[PDB]
């Protein structure tokens, strides 16, 4: 029960053990940065 | 108080030393352990005391045993330790029976 | 043993972030601790991973003296296998050996040399201790499943007997371990009792373990057990200032159980620069942490409310509404917050499931999602 399929080529080119959430991979990284901006810039008009 | 009185008692322990007495170099050292609590900075009795833990026992001078463990403990106690601060008294109070002090002392 | 500090001193040189200082420093600790430790694997180990300096005369001595000291280990036992007493000793000088592998840091050779030396008639403390040595290097290199086939091994040299004494250490690895994955949820229970009991020399400094279970404490607890288990330390309490630290981190905690809102934000930035990037198991999940910690706070800021507006929260917190909203927009739709906004008023209602009505509506729609799914499979088996 072996055929060869060599009708699908297997695709040619050119060249975190822990399950992921998506939002793992979100990792946007964008927070922390932007978040000491906007507390100063906060408490500097006030 | 004032750094100079910390000064002349740590050459007090120079002259403790230049007579080479451990009685008065461990006295001395609760001397200057109090002037170390004077200003909080019992940071550094913490390093004086806990290395005169086992001076006075190694003399058995038992006032300065509950000089200790009055002073140590209200050190730690200081520290946010009341479990070995109460510990600490606790082994002043066997000793306080062990040893005889001024009423003040048992007062503390 | 290896000592670990040079680990955590090169991590340090690795991140960016990290003050520069800091970097300097650990760097030129580290160095000081290749030349007492005649040390090389590294020496080509790190400078790969600096690159990701370098000098190999120094290197080539340190080669030298450590084909002296491996000669001489081999050599004594090549006088101790004729030695027939030696059993329980040959095994002893090879602990020696392959520890010094450790102490030369290679890891393959010490994993041999105390592999064959469990075949000698030894102590638990040896085909066990020595076992977790084995994996402690798997720590020092970060290999976490190296480290997992072990702690697997030394498993099932507990489960059939060993002390307790080897118990806690044990778990003291594995808990380690499991804070090295995202696993934060079994370190809770095995960080926050490692406290009762630490065996330093192992690996790390109380400090440093001080801080991880505060830290997976902080991260997983409830808010009567956090209050229980860890704002009431009898350890955490002897320590406080004694790191660069668990004051900060702690003081980010105790701003979070007595609700100070200004405050939380500001410790929260610094724990994730002083605490979080420099830990070289933390700071693979930083990120993780950070996205978590500010749910919590949202979550228990509203948990009093049924209803309350923006400018009240962003006031709190001491941010902008637009941020404000913008965070939060994160949370909700994935469920993991059960506020809702309303924009138009600037206002924020609170739906969660307490009153008999929400967890009615919340039943219909999960048992409706159940059904569907089971008529679906259904159709599939009826026709098969």
């Amino acid at each position: 029960e072996d055929d060869e399929f060599e009708d699908f080529p297997i695709d040619t080119w050119a060249n975190n053990i822990w399950e992921e959430n998506w939002d793992d991979v979100e990792v946007d990284d964008d927070f922390t940065n932007e978040l000491k901006a906007e507390l100063d810039r906060y408490k500097r008009e006030n | 108080s004032l750094d100079d009185q910390i000064f002349v008692c740590e050459k007090s322990i120079e002259f403790a030393k230049r007579e080479k007495r451990v009685f008065l170099k461990h006295s001395l050292s609760i001397k200057l352990a109090t002037l170390h609590y004077q200003k909080k900075q019992y940071k550094d009795s913490l390093a004086l005391i806990n290395d005169l833990l086992r001076e006075f026992k190694k003399l058995d001078d038992k006032p300065s045993l509950v000089d200790v463990h009055l002073l140590e403990s209200k050190v730690y106690h200081k520290l946010r330790n009341l479990a070995k601060s109460k510990a600490s008294l606790t082994a002043a109070r066997t000793a306080a029976n062990s040893i005889y002090c001024p009423t003040q002392t048992v007062a503390e | 043993v290896p000592n670990y500090e040079v680990s955590e001193k090169a991590f340090l040189l690795t991140q960016s972030k990290v003050s520069i200082e800091q970097r300097k420093e650990a760097a030129e600790f580290v160095l000081a601790k290749i030349k007492e430790e005649e040390m090389a694997p590294y020496y080509k180990y790190l400078c790969e991973e600096y690159l990701v300096k370098f000098d190999q005369e120094l290197y080539n001595e340190l080669c030298k003296k450590n084909e002296s000291k491996i000669k001489e280990l081999n050599e004594k036992i090549q006088k101790l296998e004729e030695d027939d007493e030696g059993e329980l000793e040959q095994a002893q000088a090879w602990i020696n050996l392959g520890e010094y592998y450790a102490q030369i840091g290679d890891k393959d050779n010490a994993e041999k040399t105390l592999g064959k030396s469990l075949s000698k008639a030894i102590s638990t403390g040896a085909k066990i201790d020595v076992m977790l040595t084995i994996a402690r290097l798997g720590f020092f290199y970060n290999d976490q499943l190296y480290v997992k086939e072990k702690l697997e091994a030394v498993n099932s040299m507990i489960e059939k007997g060993g002390d307790w004494e080897r118990r806690n250490r044990y778990k003291t690895y594995y808990g380690i371990h499991c804070l090295a994955v995202r696993n934060f949820k079994e370190a809770a229970k095995l960080l926050v009792d490692s406290l009762a009991t630490f065996t330093s020399i192992e690996l790390t400094s109380y400090e440093s373990i001080a801080t991880y279970a505060s830290v997976t404490g902080l991260f997983t607890l409830e808010r009567t057990d956090l209050k229980s288990k860890v704002i009431d330390s009898p350890e955490l309490l002897s320590l406080i200032s004694t790191t660069a630290a668990l004051q900060s981190i702690s003081s980010l905690t105790i701003s979070l159980y007595a609700s100070d809102y200004a405050s939380y934000f500001p410790y929260l930035l610094e724990t994730y620069a002083n605490v979080l990037i420099p830990c070289k198991y933390l700071n693979r999940h930083a990120d993780f942490f950070v996205r978590e910690m500010r749910r919590k706070v949202y979550a228990q800021l509203l948990e009093s409310y049924k209803t309350l507006s923006l400018k009240s929260m962003a006031s709190a917190f001491g941010v902008s509404v637009a941020f404000l909203d913008n965070d939060l927009g994160k949370f909700i739709p994935n469920k993991q917050l059960n506020c809702v906004i309303d924009r138009v008023n600037g206002i924020v209602e609170t739906n969660r499931p307490d009153n008999k009505n929400a967890q009615y509506h919340l039943l219909v729609k999960q048992g409706d999602g159940l059904l569907t799914k089971l008529q679906k499979y259904g159709a599939a088996v009826r026709l098969t």
